[PDB]
C-alpha cells in the first residue's frame, strides 16, 4: 500500500496473507474456511496466515493453516487478467474471534466514488521498494467507469474497476495481490493489477467482486 | 527511475536502435557481466562471466504506452543483443528447476523458439546504495504479486543466477 | 520482416512455412518436391505449407504436403551455423501452377550491391513482438564481404553472407528463418541468423546458396 497508514493491529480482521516462502499476495476471509483471492496469486503448496499484523514476528493471535483447495476462475485469462479471482479452501477451520473474522460478500454494486478500506503487505513506495512488517491501510473512493477506461484503453473489461486517485500517490502496490478492497462493511473488489503504482492517471485496478457472488456460492457448496 | 553506472535513466527498447546495457554485479572486488552458457536449443543459463569478461548487451522492453524509462519496482522483459539463429529469441525467463553440481534451483535462463513466445518479467528493486539494484522473477507485467528475488548460485565454479539463492545485487552499464 | 511491406497474395509462389503446430520457419520450393530451407529449422514431422498468403487461415489455393525426409547438410554447425541449409523433400509432389512455382537455384554467385527480396512471416517489430497474417517482403542489398566480416568480425564463413542496411530499420526477423533471399529470380539465401531486428550495424546474415548447388543436386539425386 502506497501512501497509506498502519492499520492498527488486528483492525482489518478478515485480512489474511498468502505464503510459499515468503508473503507473495493477500486475501479475504469469507467464512470460516473459504478465502477469497486473486487468480494470478495462484500457487500449488500454498499456507494462508490469518491474524497478522506484524509478519516478520509471532505475535500470539496467528494461524497458518494450509490450502486445501485453490479453486480458480474458469474463465480466467492471465494476459488480460479478465476474471482474476481465485477461492482458497482452508485444510481446517480457522477459530474465528474478534482479530480473526470473515468479510461479507456484497449483495449488490458499488457505485462510482464509494471510498473504501484496501490493506495489504505489499509495497509502500512508487518509487522504489519497500516491504512493511506491519499491516498498510488506505481509503479510496472508486473511480467512474469511464475515466478508468481511459486510464487504460482497451485493457478494462466489465469485471475489473478502478479505485484510487486519479492524481496518484496512494495505491495498493506489489505484494498487495489477492487483498480486500471494503466498501461499507462488503468485500467489492480484490486488488488485481496497474501500471506502477501510485502514478498521476494509473490508478489501481480491482476484480469486481459483485460480478461473482454466485460463482462463489455455488463453488463453497461443490467444494 | 532505475539509474545506470553513470547516474542517467536506464532507457526503454521502444524502437528503432534501441538502448543497450550490461548486466554488472556490483559486489567489491569484481563483477564481470551477466552472459550465457549453453543449456539447450535455443536455450542457455544466465551466469556471471569471468572479471575482465565482457558481459553481453541487454535490452529492456515493455508493453505499449510505457513511458520510455526503466522504472523502480516495475516490470520488464530482458533480451540479451546477441547472434542468434532466427527460430530463436533472446528473453530471460524463470526456469523450471533443476539439479545441476549437486544444487536444486530454478535457473534464470534466456532464449527460446520463438514461436512458445516464453519471457518472465523482471524488476529492478532499490537498494541502501543508488545505482546499484536487486532482481525479481514475475510471471505477470501488471499484476501487484510480489515476486521473488533473483539470488546467485555456485554451481560447478560458475556463478549461475536463480530464484532465490545468494543474495546478489547488480548495476546497469551503458554498451558500445 | 521489419521495414518490409505487404508482398500482395502470391507474388512470392516459391514461399513455403514449416509447420509444426506452429509456423516456425520459411522455405523456397526449388521443384514439385523438394523444399531448401535452414538446417536450424530441423523438426521431425515438419509439414510444407505452400500458396499461402493468410497463414492464419486456410485460403484455399494452399497446399499442405507432409515432409517424407529432413536432410540436414552434414557439415552443419548449430554453434557457428556453418552450413546453416537443409533439403525437405514432400511426401507427394506439389501441384504447380502460378501460386505455387520453384525459384532457380544460381548458376554462379552474387555480388556486392546487387538488389535481392527478402520474405517471410516472422516479426515485424524490433521492439517488442508483431507477427503478420500476410506474407512481409523486403528488398535488400548484398553487402560486400568486407563490412560483413567487420559487423560480425570472426563469425562469418565463407557460406555466409550479409544483406540490409547497415543504417538499420530493415531487416529479417524471428520467424523469417529458413526463408529465400532470391537476387534477379536467383535463389542466392537462405534467411539464417543476424544479432537483432534491423538494428544499425547488424545486419542479416544468410547462408551462400551458391556454394551449395552442387550438395542440393547429389541430395536430390540420391533421395
Ligand atoms: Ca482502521
Ligand atoms: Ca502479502
Ligand atoms: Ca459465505
Ligand atoms: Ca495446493
Ligand atoms: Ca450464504
Ligand atoms: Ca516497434
Ligand atoms: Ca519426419
Ligand atoms: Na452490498
Ligand atoms: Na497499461
Amino acid at each position: 500500500i502506497v501512501g497509506g497508514y498502519t492499520c492498527g493491529a488486528n483492525t482489518v480482521p478478515y485480512q489474511v496473507s498468502l505464503n510459499s516462502g515468503y508473503h507473495f499476495c493477500g486475501g479475504s476471509l469469507i467464512n470460516s474456511q473459504w478465502v477469497v483471492s486473486a487468480a494470478h496469486c495462484y500457487k500449488s503448496g500454498i499456507q494462508v496466515r490469518l491474524g497478522e499484523d506484524n509478519i516478520n514476528v509471532v505475535e500470539g493471535n496467528e494461524q497458518f493453516i494450509s490450502a486445501s483447495k485453490s479453486i480458480v476462475h474458469p474463465s480466467y485469462n492471465s494476459n488480460t487478467l479478465n476474471n482474476d479471482i481465485m477461492l482458497i479452501k482452508l485444510k481446517s477451520a480457522a477459530s474465528l474471534n474478534s482479530r480473526v473474522a470473515s468479510i461479507s460478500l456484497p449483495t449488490s454494486c458499488a457505485s462510482a466514488g464509494t471510498q473504501c478500506l484496501i490493506s495489504g503487505w505489499g509495497n509502500t513506495k512508487s518509487s522504489g521498494t519497500s516491504y512493511p512488517d506491519v499491516l498498510k491501510c488506505l481509503k479510496a473512493p472508486i473511480l467512474s467507469d469511464s475515466s478508468c477506461k481511459s486510464a487504460y484503453p482497451g485493457q478494462i473489461t466489465s469485471n475489473m474497476f478502478c479505485a484510487g486517485y486519479l492524481e496518484g500517490g496512494k495505491d495498493s502496490c506489489q505484494g498487495d495481490s489477492g487483498g480486500p478492497v471494503v466498501c461499507s462493511g462488503k468485500l467489492q473488489g480484490i486488488v488485481s493489477w496497474g501500471s506502477g503504482c501510485a502514478q498521476k492517471n494509473k490508478p489501481g485496478v480491482y476484480t469486481k467482486v459483485c460480478n461473482y457472488v454466485s460463482w462463489i456460492k455455488q463453488t463453497i457448496a461443490s467444494n | 527511475p532505475v539509474v545506470d553506472s553513470d547516474g542517467d535513466a536506464v532507457q526503454l527498447n521502444l524502437g528503432g536502435n534501441y538502448p543497450l546495457y550490461t548486466i554488472q554485479s556490483a559486489a567489491i572486488g569484481f563483477r564481470g557481466g551477466l552472459s550465457t552458457l549453453r543449456k539447450d536449443a535455443c536455450k542457455s543459463y544466465v551466469y556471471e562471466a569471468p572479471e575482465t569478461d565482457r558481459g553481453l548487451p541487454v535490452g529492456f522492453s515493455a508493453s505499449a504506452t510505457s513511458q520510455p524509462v526503466m522504472q523502480l519496482g516495475s516490470r520488464y522483459k530482458f533480451s540479451f543483443s546477441m547472434p542468434v539463429p532466427l527460430i530463436c529469441d533472446t528473453a530471460w525467463s524463470i526456469g523450471k528447476s533443476e539439479t545441476n553440481g549437486g544444487i536444486s534451483f530454478q535457473p534464470i535462463t534466456a532464449g527460446d523458439y520463438f514461436y512458445l513466445n516464453n519471457f518472465s518479467w523482471f524488476e529492478a528493486r532499490s537498494t541502501e546504495e543508488t545505482g546499484v539494484y536487486k532482481l525479481a522473477a514475475c510471471s505477470c507485467e501488471f499484476c501487484k504479486i510480489a515476486c521473488p528475488e533473483v539470488g546467485s548460485f555456485n554451481v560447478n565454479g560458475r556463478t549461475l543466477l536463480g530464484i532465490g539463492g545468494e543474495h546478489f545485487t547488480v548495476q546497469f552499464q551503458k554498451f558500445d
